[PDB]
């Protein structure tokens, strides 16, 4: 049991320590999202790196108004 | 043509003879494209089933006797044709055109009075 | 409907709400108080700097120049504090309304803006240290996205997309609004109509915006910030709890709204991304019959084919960035 | 040619909008003899175009109104 | 009262372009500097290789 | 000149040996660092 | 938005609405929320109107 | 292009200068090209920034500044006696630009005009402060709180119980923010 | 000899390879922190003390992420490119002298060994883009292969000038021959060209189209998930460190400085490390300082600026050597 928690802690520490979002920056929320990478907050200090493609990404941040015309693209990524 | 692949400049029909040619021309392009439409959107229906839908769409407007209304329907047909042959539509858009693929069925209205009444206005 | 304008060009919130306030004020047939005019002009140029910081630097980041974007977004943080001090929002202030502005500025804001103003010139200069003379930057922008002065007018280009091609034209100069007739500033104009000229116009617009803000700090008059008719602007909360007339006018303005005389108007301002206009039709009631928004980014992106046909795919990122393109403006 | 006609029967007889099979001739007309309205005719020429794997221009298609007219038209076209 | 400017008025702030030239990036001293390092290096390289060549003589 | 004095720009200044180092090394000693003063 | 034809226009197509959208939303008789809406269906494994 | 009237003085540019006529020496021209002088100058700027203090704050141990006007999580307030401030005027429900508020009301058991339903759909609310501006009794306010992200969307459908509890917890901030900004309201 | 040969080779390999990967891991952490200080920010400071565990978090996250391969084109071919790139990117460390002769393989043809293993690494990039079965990403990987071979010509032309000075391809002899003078002074233009070529050879900014996502057609490396990303990224940082080590070897005097065996070895290792670290810092410094060059411009820079200068230097330098009677001896000396 203790071993399996240790791997649990280890694998979770890696998921938290390298948190790579794929920012689907649809609208004005993307501006506040973009301000998390800037010097005042510097998400990189915590290990957050924004990623352009979904293939390299662990988290999807839907930051913006999702229109019907755009929904198929969001489901695809 | 010039602006994008299947772009047709908006023009009025000169007369009823002119309009009929365009309508037949529009139908011909539609049913010709039906094989490509199937494989391009991976439609789970045979080209026969798709081509029937094309005729019914043209048959809803078979009784139009007004030239200006025909020009409107022709412009709509060209716009739908372009956005289909260009892969601008998505499978969800074309699949929604086939009324059978709604989870409540295609007979979405009551057959007669008593079936709709027993279920509660359909 | 006013907060709907914050969310069109959503890095230029106060000028977006400025254009709708001016159009409604025109149909209301009211002259706003002088202090409101100076506050709106002052926040107009603060919002122009916020926009150009987003536009120029993110355009620089798209072609590979990571660092200026980091430096300048700390400047954005400082100016977003001024937006949060006046309203209670970082972005969607809903601050400029028909009749003036929502509330007056807190008593220590002007000096805090002044302190930021004494150091902003250096921030502009350090940005120009990395880009203006850099041969990679020049080779990425010079001769790219050229449009002639004649075609820019026929394509509906406004703002920097028009002034970069040599046409001297600014809505603040040609049709003055708020307090821009009471301030001194120069209009940067390019000559080659390319991405490099449009970059240099925007860098100089930084300095003229700061020059206007300093004049607004010294010319700020005393008085009310909302037109003084409680049939249009809400009364002060102390008046609303004190006298019968004020309470009625408060009740009606927040349930029915003020009635706007019937008619229509096209009102345009020099927004940070070019000529922003709004076309409003009033039917005499408290709801607008029709609101159409003229977004400069809509006209600019409609010209993408004209400016890019025959050119390299590797220059498309340069002209997408040379157009100040936010798609809340484009699509609405 | 005669090989085209034997292929012509393969589709007209299979068409479900014919008034009665075996009514086909060497010169039968779609409208007068076979009872085909306008669009059913548009579909028949499109089925022939598929068989000979040659696209038919809309003006040429308007000219085609009879079994013989199609047999004559396909022979002129090089592809088959 | 209200937020107002100081009675004198706020002092002028810098807004005009300030990217002054500096001697660390003028090309003439840089070219002179580069030439001296190359000239000094070739002087040391002639002396170095000639010595290395004499060491091969002794070793052989 | 174009530049205003660093002594009038509302930013944290350097002092002592570090101000002399700064005036000797930076491209323009009148340029502020953008850090606002807490008082 | 309005369904108005412009004769002589090259490439008169929709610019704002979704592909295959039915109706002209800025008509006074067009209702505010329109007629239809979308969602993801887990049987069809795709979006459905 | 130019305004009507005579051409602006000196609007026409002088003719282009040939290579021969450039007022810049060859050695300087060749030196900048091969030595990349302006690129070296830009690199030197980065070293200057490398030794300047960073702007980063260590959130959540430190926080960025907010004002008494800041618009965050909604709350329902009381009088000092503990009576609800809300009297079901429906001004906030009418002014709401997003239709996020739903209210029902009758006479309370004591005959007082009070609400029975007070819901705010936090997934409809645009955080504009219009309700707080329209309220004649200071009943609906936006708290300074912004850290209330939730696991499910249903947790963002606030009813009257959730909103009155929020006002009970945040009241000293709510009074302080009202105290600072009420002169300007 | 004293102990078993196999034991010696085990220990010597472990001493070079293991601390190398530790250094490559912290070059990525140092890149983030150096650009951050330059960007008025902190960079990684939370994953481990002072952010010292950040690269290990990144690697473990990617190694436990799921891989999304192509539409079953081939299992072997898909991994074949990434495997080749990593192995041959790391193979060049085996001839680096951490002191006179202190290399895994003290090879007399060592310079040519380094050139060969770099040429074999470009295959993995090209074999990856094709295997992705996406004609868009293939063209980017094709452009990246064109840039790598073109600037390989720049590096081997620069290296030929250094061999003329030392008369040897042994990395040790090149370093010993700099006790006379570091080659950066006599060959100053060559050092600048070689450093620029090394940045281009590593797909590093301002030559970074391979990973550029903002450029519309660029970003071939941007479609690499899980293990494949780890392979390509490790290979790139591994090549960055090796191009900085080789630059110090050829121009900055290698392990040379400015009685016990342990301390002599430590000082030689430290001097090589200090010089390598400075070039890694400059390497990070240029990525943060410049915008990105277009593909057509970077190919024109190589073929119409750098190479014509190098081929001119290939004529001049041996003429100077002959004119001053300084053609070196090619026998085993030093
Ligand atoms: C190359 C392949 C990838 C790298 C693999 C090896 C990486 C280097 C070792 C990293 C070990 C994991 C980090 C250390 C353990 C840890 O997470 O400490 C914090 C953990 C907690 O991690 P946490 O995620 O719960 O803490 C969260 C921190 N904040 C709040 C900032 C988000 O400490 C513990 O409470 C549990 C300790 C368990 C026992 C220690 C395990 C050490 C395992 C060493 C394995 C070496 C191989
Ligand atoms: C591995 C190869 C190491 C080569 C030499 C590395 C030198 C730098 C060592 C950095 C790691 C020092 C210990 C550490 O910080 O772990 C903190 C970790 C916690 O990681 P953390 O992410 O929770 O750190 C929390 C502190 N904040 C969030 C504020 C920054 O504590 C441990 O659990 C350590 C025990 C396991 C250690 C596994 C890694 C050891 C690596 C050196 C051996
Ligand atoms: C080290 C950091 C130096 C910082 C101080 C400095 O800037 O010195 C610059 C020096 C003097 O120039 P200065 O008079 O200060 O500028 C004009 C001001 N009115 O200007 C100089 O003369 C120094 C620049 C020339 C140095 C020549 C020696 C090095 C040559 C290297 C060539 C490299 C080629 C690549
Ligand atoms: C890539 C870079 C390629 C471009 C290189 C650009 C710079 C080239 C400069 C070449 C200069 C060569 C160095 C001159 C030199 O060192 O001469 C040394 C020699 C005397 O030196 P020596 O006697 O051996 O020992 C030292 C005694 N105290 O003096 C002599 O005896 C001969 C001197 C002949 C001088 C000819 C002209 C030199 C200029
Ligand atoms: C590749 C590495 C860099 C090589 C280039 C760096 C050295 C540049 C040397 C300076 C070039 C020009 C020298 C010269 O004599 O210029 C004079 C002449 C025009 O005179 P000008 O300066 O225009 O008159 C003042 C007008 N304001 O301009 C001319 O007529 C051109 C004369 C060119 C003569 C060049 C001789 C020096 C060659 C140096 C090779 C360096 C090899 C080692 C590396
Ligand atoms: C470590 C120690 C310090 C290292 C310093 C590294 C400096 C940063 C290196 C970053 C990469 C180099 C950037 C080069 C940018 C570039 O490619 O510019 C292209 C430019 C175009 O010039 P061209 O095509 O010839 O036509 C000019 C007429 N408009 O062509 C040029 O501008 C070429 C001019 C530069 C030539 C440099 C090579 C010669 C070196 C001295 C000899
Ligand atoms: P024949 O005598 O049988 O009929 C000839 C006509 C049709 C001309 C009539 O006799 C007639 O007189 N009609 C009056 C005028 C007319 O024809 N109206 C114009 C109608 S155009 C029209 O209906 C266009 C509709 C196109 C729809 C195509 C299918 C829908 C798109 C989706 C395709 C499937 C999914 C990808
Ligand atoms: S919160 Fe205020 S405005 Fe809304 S119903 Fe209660 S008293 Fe009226
Ligand atoms: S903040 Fe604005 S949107 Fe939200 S409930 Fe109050 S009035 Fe409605």
């Amino acid at each position: 049991q203790y071993a399996l928690t240790t791997l649990d802690i280890i694998t979770n520490w890696a998921r938290q320590g390298s948190f790579w979002p794929m920012t689907f920056g649809l609208a004005c929320c993307a501006v506040e999202m973009m301000h998390l990478s800037t010097p005042r907050y510097d998400q990189d200090r915590l290990g957050i790196i924004f990623r352009a493609s979904p293939r390299q990404s662990d988290v999807m941040i839907v930051a913006g108004t999702l229109t019907n015309k755009m929904a198929p693209a969001l489901r695809q990524v | 043509v010039q602006p994008t692949k299947f772009a047709v400049t908006v023009r009025q029909s000169r007369n009823w003879a002119d309009a009929k040619q365009r309508v037949i021309a529009a139908y011909r392009a539609w049913i010709r494209a039906a094989p490509e439409i199937q494989t391009m959107y991976s439609i789970p229906f045979p080209v026969s089933h798709i081509r029937t839908r094309i005729r019914q769409e043209f048959e809803r407007h078979r009784y139009v006797n007004k030239l200006n209304v025909v020009d409107v329907l022709l412009q709509q047909s060209n716009a739908d044709f372009q956005e289909t042959m260009n892969f601008w539509r998505q499978q969800s858009h074309v699949m929604a055109f086939f009324k059978e693929e709604h989870f409540r069925g295609e007979k979405r209205l009551p057959s007669n009075f008593i079936t709709g009444f027993l279920e509660g206005r359909n | 409907a006013l907060p709907y304008f914050d969310r069109l060009d959503y890095v230029s919130m106060m000028t977006n709400e400025q254009v709708f306030s001016l159009a409604v004020e025109k149909l209301l047939n009211i002259e706003i108080p002088p202090r409101a005019k100076f506050i709106r002009t002052m926040f107009g140029e603060i919002t122009r700097i916020l926009n150009h910081l987003m536009s120029v630097l993110s355009h620089a980041m798209d072609v590979g120049a990571l660092t200026p974007f980091l430096w300048g977004f700390e400047e954005r943080e400082k100016l977003m504090e001024f937006y949060e001090r006046v309203s209670g929002a970082r972005l969607h202030a809903a601050y400029v309304r028909p009749g003036g502005v929502h509330q007056d500025i807190p008593v220590g804001l002007l000096d805090d803006i002044y302190q930021w103003a004494t150091q902003f010139g250096d921030r502009i200069d350090e940005t120009e240290e990395m880009l203006t003379d850099n041969r990679i930057w020049i080779n990425r922008l010079k001769g790219v996205g050229v449009v002639s002065a004649a075609d820019a007018l026929n394509l509906s280009f406004t703002g920097v997309m028009l002034r970069g091609s040599g046409v001297p034209w600014d809505v603040r100069k040609s049709s003055p609004y708020d307090a821009y007739d009471q301030v001194e500033f120069d209009v940067p104009v390019g000559i080659n109509g390319d991405c490099y000229d449009r970059y240099l116009c925007r860098m100089e617009e930084f300095r003229q915006s700061l020059r206007i803000i300093h004049q607004c700090l010294n010319k700020m008059p005393a008085g009310p910030v909302r037109y003084e008719d409680y049939k249009i602007t809400p009364p002060p909360r102390a008046a609303m709890k004190e006298n019968m007339e004020a309470l009625i006018h408060h009740f009606l303005l927040f349930t029915k709204g003020y009635a706007v005389p019937p008619g229509d108007t096209y009102t345009a301002i020099e927004a940070p991304k070019g000529e922003m206009g709004v076309y409003v039709v009033s039917d005499g009631s408290e709801r607008p019959y029709r609101v159409h928004i003229r977004a400069p980014g809509f006209a600019h992106l409609s010209g993408f084919d004209h400016i890019t046909r025959g050119h390299l795919l590797a220059d498309a990122v340069a002209v997408i960035g040379t157009m100040d393109l936010v798609f809340g403006e484009v699509d609405r | 040619k005669v090989e085209v006609y034997e292929r012509i029967k393969s589709l007209l007889a299979g068409f479900d909008k014919v008034n009665d099979p075996n009514n086909i001739t060497e010169t039968a007309h779609f409208a007068n003899d076979l009872g085909l309205d306008s669009l059913d005719t548009v579909e028949v020429v499109m089925a022939i175009e598929e068989e000979f794997s040659i696209e038919i221009p809309d003006k040429d298609a308007d000219q085609i109104h009879s079994v013989d007219k199609a047999i004559e038209y396909i022979l002129r076209q090089p592809d088959a | 009262p209200q937020d107002m400017p100081p009675p004198g008025g706020y002092e002028a702030v810098q807004y005009k372009r300030n990217l002054p030239s500096r001697g660390l990036f003028r090309p003439r001293p840089l070219l002179a500097g580069a030439a001296v390092l190359m000239l000094y290096g070739w002087y040391k390289l002639v002396k170095g290789i000639r010595e290395q060549n004499e060491l091969a003589r002794e070793k052989m | 000149s174009n530049a205003v004095s660093i002594t009038k720009k509302y930013t944290v200044q350097s002092t002592g040996i570090w101000e002399r180092i700064r005036r000797a090394l930076v491209i323009d000693p009148n340029r502020s660092n953008g850090v606002p003063l807490n008082p | 938005m309005f369904g108005v034809l412009f004769v002589g226009h090259p490439d008169l197509r929709r610019i704002m609405t979704d592909y295959g959208f039915e109706g002209h939303p800025l008509r006074k008789d067009f209702p505010l929320t329109g007629y239809t809406e979308i969602r993801y269906d887990e049987e069809k494994k795709r979006i459905v109107v | 292009a130019t305004p009507a009237g005579p051409p602006p003085k000196n609007f026409r540019l002088p003719p282009p200068k040939n290579w021969d006529e450039e007022s810049e020496s060859t050695i300087d021209k060749v030196g900048k090209y091969f030595l990349m002088t302006e690129m070296l100058r830009g690199m030197y700027v980065l070293l200057e920034q490398f030794f300047r203090p960073p702007y980063t704050i260590y959130y959540p141990f430190e926080k960025g500044p907010i004002s008494p006007r800041f618009r965050g999580e909604h709350a329902l307030r009381r009088y000092p006696s503990g009576e609800e401030r809300c009297i079901a005027c429906k001004l906030c429900e009418a002014v709401c630009p997003a239709q996020a508020i739903t209210i029902e009301a009758e006479e309370r058991a004591d005959g007082s005009r009070r609400t029975t339903r007070y819901d705010i759909d936090m997934t409809k609310c645009i955080y504009c402060g219009f309700c707080q501006e329209s309220c004649p009794v200071d009943a609906i306010v936006e708290s300074p709180n912004a850290e209330y992200a939730t696991e499910t969307r249903e947790e963002l459908l606030y009813n009257k119980e959730k909103l009155l509890a929020n006002g009970d917890k945040w009241e000293p901030e709510l009074a302080a923010a009202i105290r600072a900004d009420a002169p300007y309201r | 000899m004293s102990y078993s040969q196999t034991i010696n080779s085990l220990v010597e390999v472990v001493l070079v390879l293991v601390p190398s990967l530790v250094g490559i891991a912290y070059v990525t952490v140092g890149e983030r922190k150096t650009m951050g200080s330059m960007q008025r920010r902190l960079g990684p400071n939370a994953v481990g003390i002072y952010g010292l565990l950040q690269a290990f978090a990144d690697a473990l996250k990617l190694l436990l992420k799921e891989y999304v391969g192509p539409t079953q084109a081939n299992l072997v071919l898909f991994f074949l490119g990434p495997v080749i790139t990593l192995i041959f990117s790391l193979l060049g460390y085996a001839v680096i002298p951490y002191g006179p002769g202190l290399a895994v393989n003290d090879l007399s043809t060592g310079i040519l060994y380094m050139l060969a293993v770099s040429s074999l690494a470009t295959y993995g990039i090209l074999l990856a883009g094709w295997s992705a079965n996406s004609k868009y990403a293939f063209l980017g990987s094709l452009r990246s292969t064109a840039q790598l071979i073109s600037y390989e010509l720049v590096l081997s032309s620069s290296i030929l000038l250094v061999i003329m000075l030392s008369g040897s391809l042994s990395l040790t002899v090149i370093v010993e021959s700099q006790r006379a003078i570091w080659y950066i002074l006599p060959l100053l233009p060559v050092f600048i060209i070689f450093f620029i070529g090394s940045v281009a050879e590593t797909n590093r900014a301002p030559f970074d189209l391979a990973e550029a996502e903002s450029e519309l057609v660029s970003g071939f490396m941007t479609e690499h998930a899980a293990v494949i990303f780890v392979f390509f990224f490790l290979a790139e940082y591994g090549s960055i460190v090796l191009m900085c080590i080789l630059t110090s070897i050829l121009f900055l005097g290698g392990y040379l400085l400015i009685n016990a065996p342990t301390v002599e070895g430590s000082f030689y290792g430290l001097s090589l490390g200090v010089k390598t670290s400075i070039l890694i810092f400059v390497f990070i410094w240029t990525r943060a300082s410049f915008p990105r060059i277009r593909f057509d411009q970077l190919m024109s820079f190589c073929w119409t600026v750098l190479l014509p200068i190098l081929f001119a230097l290939i004529v001049l330098v041996p003429c100077i050597l002959y004119s001053f009677n300084i053609f070196p001896v090619n026998i085993s000396l030093l």
